RNA sequence: GGGUGGUGAUGGCGUGCCUUUUGAAGAAUGAGCCUGCGAGUCAGGGACAUGUCGCAAGGUUAACCCGUGUGGGGUAGCCGCAGCGAAAGCGAGUCUGAAUAGGGCGACCCACACGCGCAUACGCGCGUGUGAAUAGUGGCGUGUUCUGGACCCGAA
RNA sequence: GUUGCGUGGUUCACCGCGGAGGUAGAGCUACUGGAUGGCCGAUGGGUUACUGACGUCAGCCAAACUCCGAAUGCCGUGGUGUAAAGCGUGGCAGUGAGACGGCGGGGGAUAAGCUCCGUACGUCGAAAGGGAAACAGCCCAGAUCGCCGGCUAAGGCCCCCAAGCGUGUGCUAAGUGGGAAAGGAUGUGCAGUCGCAAAGACAACCAGGAGGUUGGCUUAGAAGCAGCCACCCUUGAAAGAGUGCGUAAUAGCUCACUGGUCAAGUGAUUGUGCGCCGAUAAUGUAGCGGGGCUCAAGCACACCGCCGAAGCCGCGGCACAUCCACCUUGUGGUGGGUGUGGGUAGGGGAGCGUCCCUCAUUCAGCGAAGCCACCGGGUGACCGGUGGUGGA
RNA sequence: UGCCUCCUAAAAUGUAACGGAGGCGCCCAAAGGUUCCCUCAACCUGGACGGCAAUCAGGUGGCGAGUGUAAAUGCACAAGGGAGCUUGACUGCGAGACUUACAAGUCAAGCAGGGACGAAAGUCGGGAUUAGUGAUCCGGCACCCCCGAGUGGAAGGGGUGUCGCUCAACGGAUAAAAGGUACCCCGGGGAUAACAGGCUGAUCUUCCCCAAGAGUCCAUAUCGACGGGAUGGUUUGGCACCUCGAUGUCGGCUCGUCGCAUCCUGGGGCUGGAGCAGGUCCCAAGGGUUGGGCUGUUCGCCCAUUAAAGCGGCACGCGAGC
RNA sequence: UUACGGCGGCCACAGCGGCAGGGAAACGCCCGGUCCCAUUCCGAACCCGGAAGCUAAGCCUGCCAGCGCCGAUGAUACUGCCCCUCCGGGUGGAAAAGUAGGACACCGCCGAACA
């Protein structure tokens, strides 16, 4: 029969996502949004990480926003 | 295939609600 | 007022959602029955478990 | 008449047992029958965990010695007693480090009571004590495990 | 999974609140592609009947399209509820061949009792009982034990077979019910929509239904009639170089179109309920389980009962977990609640029986063991008594 | 066969198939850091060589361009374009997270040292992001001087940094490895093939629906294309459900038995049926349905006949019957 | 309080475009490049020095739905959970598109005159 397994490949699935959610309480450093590229911007209190993870700087409250089109994550402390 | 049919068919009874093993 | 809830149908088959509802609202066994107020968790328990019970108005 | 014990016309219900399987009454396996026999055992101061008992900041001996014995000796040793570090080493700290930076690992050991250096009588610390599970240690029981044939049988 | 030690409501359910989404669907002049028909028109092609870029007007399509976009599900949180939630850490596991059914998908031929995923989906596995004729996986329902009590579930109630040859209103003629397609069909019941008509409707009948425009031509004749083709007017109740037969034609039997003639509906047409045909494999009716059933025992709607399980309730026995009150208030007992008690792998707990040893005690030649029979007993392994046999 | 991206994937995450598509085993000394500046493609208009498309000018144009490299998510605020200076393509760390069986993998504010750029604010522990990779062992090299087998050294070992595997079957059995067995053996399996059964029915088969046509005219005497719907379960398959502690495989012989989709005989309708013969369809399974040549054959062809030399099922009926 | 100037919120209901009107301070164009700084050429820009000129443009105001944008209600699609042979039905949610319409933004912080 014909060998069509020319495409059997594929990447291991990479966990991206919202990792917490709006009204979530977090702790400093806590990665909120793990994602390629920037689907989700940083907001205040909100770092961006090398592979656009969108950490806590500060511990608090996530909320969820738009900045001008973008949509954002914050804490409020 | 009678004998598939009517295995088949014997689902639509009142006591088997449509439904049916194999 | 305050809702008087039966269970008339077995939890045999029943999925994880009717049956912990059931648990909750205190349900047993065939032909058991609770008393309950009529508020919004409660009914919302028994629209889940609507067709596993009857209920009625009951003082 | 009633109750035992035997039988059972007649009516209903009713697909052996085991193994192994998604699923067997299975037309998958094994069993003719009976009687007898036939499979998680033992050793070790082994290892882990537990139950229990002794002693307890200690516990316990090994070989061996002496005893008619299962008893009495026997401190060598082992475990506990401080940790950190590759190590030198330092030590309730220590390692990394330039760091009176941060981190890692480690110490802040228990319940009840008294006693103090004393808070009006009620308490931080530190000491007796009493746990005769304290905290370990030793024995004994159990489960698992290690090395042995290691539950038993079976090749080519 | 179980079990020990901790922790304690952290689990889970429902309500509310705060959140991310790109599935279903939809949309596409919102992108990328696919793609239908118009209109204009760059080009190309042989001045331009050919091409028809781009636009423009409409209608569409997509797992790897998205200007959009649910329901669910998911995360958090606050209340409420819920005993046998959850979590940590140890001991001991088994399992790591799954099956079918529902729903969403891939592969396949939108085949497979196929295969591969998803699914706080189910059941079987490991689940007995009731229904499905029989019938792991469907429906009902989860068996602690006993009862010669009751109520129900699914499913049923003419006989087999417990309960209705139940009641009311209709439908079916096919044994449809009690298998099947494209499609065929003046079957039948019901709900609609138009034409004509007492100024006489449809059916049936007499009279009548033609002349020049019988052009093109095939040709023996095309003259409507072997075929394609003029593509229109007029004494007249009406009336075509003509609806179907038919000949080489000429011809011939008639229908379109009305009058009189006879006295009440008659034609089309749509959706539907129940039917018909299509229908068709090999041991024997063999596609209601059987008898039988339309005088329904079939179907639809409405209603009334009843039967029906190991479900629930009643009465009694047992057990496990947990809670509350008395007794040395935890070694724990007693009483009473509440909940629970299907189970394979497997975990934990508690026991029966055999033999041997030690201690104590007690039987035994007036008869032990072993065996046999009978009568009794316990929740189980099993136990006791009596007698027979027997001989330590 | 490992890694990365998408779809499948059912709007969290995750999710299989020998499902659908592609990439990777690098590259860059700038394509890294930072500061500052800029906006593209396409279209239209005009313009020496120059044209549809080189450079120029003006408009329009919000992203249709570009992004080192696949795809996705992003990026016009730019992450895209350009320029200046630089080496953070740091050292010592790291609260807290994501992910996860484990091993791994990933993000990280912030502190210190010493720097880069910046006027400052600040940013910089490589690159828009996610591939460009390999555990452990055993060794190598540089440094530190930690240990240094009586002592001083040294050898050797240790630490810190780093190097050596298409170990690519990419969690990496050995440093080191191909085949045959019909001479085969053993342990197993119906967990898995060959026969037969079962399901399915693509294929096959037998019909049917529609009717473009063919038939002088005329679809329907007869034949019927393009399409459509089914039957059967006799073909070749698909699946792998019973059987591997055995269900004997083809053909023949013998004996049958059943279906009817009928070959003959029987009864009919239509005919492009004058008659004789036929064609087609319908009904009909009671009986009959030959002997040879060739081939293991089934099948088939042939010979000679015949009323006819039917087609199928029954484990492709039948080996405890041959 | 103004047809004014000043910085953000917000990112189209705000945008884009069209038509008018506006110059007190201000924003601007504007005049130059001896003077810091600048053009991958250009004092165009950037930067600096000025106030002869002007609201032509930017900007501001007002009006226009034109191009766009927002957009119900209802209905439908789809759907959770039930009931039920599908067809279906109950119940709880509920789009996209389209329509009615909305809309030429709204809000916040100092100066000039006024006052
Ligand atoms: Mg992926
Ligand atoms: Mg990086
Ligand atoms: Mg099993
Ligand atoms: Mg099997
Ligand atoms: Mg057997
Ligand atoms: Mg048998
Ligand atoms: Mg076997
Ligand atoms: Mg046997
Ligand atoms: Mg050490
Ligand atoms: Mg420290
Ligand atoms: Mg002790
Ligand atoms: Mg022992
Ligand atoms: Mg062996
Ligand atoms: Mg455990
Ligand atoms: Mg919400
Ligand atoms: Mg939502
Ligand atoms: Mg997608
Ligand atoms: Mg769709
Ligand atoms: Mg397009
Ligand atoms: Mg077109
Ligand atoms: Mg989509
Ligand atoms: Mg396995
Ligand atoms: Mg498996
Ligand atoms: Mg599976
Ligand atoms: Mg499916
Ligand atoms: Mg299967
Ligand atoms: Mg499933
Ligand atoms: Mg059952
Ligand atoms: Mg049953
Ligand atoms: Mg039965
Ligand atoms: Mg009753
Ligand atoms: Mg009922
Ligand atoms: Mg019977
Ligand atoms: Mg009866
Ligand atoms: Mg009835
Ligand atoms: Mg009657
Ligand atoms: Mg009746
Ligand atoms: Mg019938
Ligand atoms: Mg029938
Ligand atoms: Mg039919
Ligand atoms: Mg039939
Ligand atoms: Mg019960
Ligand atoms: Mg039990
Ligand atoms: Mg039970
Ligand atoms: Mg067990
Ligand atoms: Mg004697
Ligand atoms: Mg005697
Ligand atoms: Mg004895
Ligand atoms: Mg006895
Ligand atoms: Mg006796
Ligand atoms: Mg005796
Ligand atoms: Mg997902
Ligand atoms: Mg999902
Ligand atoms: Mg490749
Ligand atoms: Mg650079
Ligand atoms: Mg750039
Ligand atoms: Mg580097
Ligand atoms: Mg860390
Ligand atoms: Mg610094
Ligand atoms: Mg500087
Ligand atoms: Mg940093
Ligand atoms: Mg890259
Ligand atoms: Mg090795
Ligand atoms: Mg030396
Ligand atoms: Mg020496
Ligand atoms: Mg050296
Ligand atoms: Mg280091
Ligand atoms: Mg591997
Ligand atoms: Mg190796
Ligand atoms: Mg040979
Ligand atoms: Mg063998
Ligand atoms: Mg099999
Ligand atoms: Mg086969
Ligand atoms: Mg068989
Ligand atoms: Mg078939
Ligand atoms: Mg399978
Ligand atoms: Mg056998
Ligand atoms: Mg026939
Ligand atoms: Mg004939
Ligand atoms: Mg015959
Ligand atoms: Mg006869
Ligand atoms: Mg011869
Ligand atoms: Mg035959
Ligand atoms: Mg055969
Ligand atoms: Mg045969
Ligand atoms: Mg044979
Ligand atoms: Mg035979
Ligand atoms: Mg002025
Ligand atoms: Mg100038
Ligand atoms: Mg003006
Ligand atoms: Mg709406
Ligand atoms: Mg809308």
């Amino acid at each position: 029969g014909a060998s069509s397994s020319r495409n059997g490949r594929d990447s291991a699935a990479q966990r991206l996502g919202v990792k917490r959610y709006g009204g979530q309480v977090v702790k400093a450093g806590e990665i909120l949004v793990r994602q390629r590229g920037t689907k989700f911007h940083p907001g205040v209190n909100v770092g961006r990480g090398g592979d656009d993870t969108l950490f806590a700087k500060t511990a608090g409250a996530v909320e969820f926003g738009i900045k001008r089109g973008r949509k954002t994550v914050s804490i409020v402390g | 295939a009678k004998r598939g049919r009517k295995k088949r068919d014997r689902k639509y009874s009142k006591a088997n609600h449509g439904k049916r093993p194999n | 007022s305050q809702l008087k809830i039966t269970q008339v149908r077995s939890t045999i088959g029943a999925r994880w959602k009717q049956r912990e509802s059931l648990r909750t609202l205190g349900l047993r066994r065939i032909r058991h029955s609770v008393i309950r107020e009529d508020n919004a968790a409660t009914r919302g328990l028994i629209a889940v478990v609507r067709h596993l019970v009857e209920v009625e108005p009951a003082q």
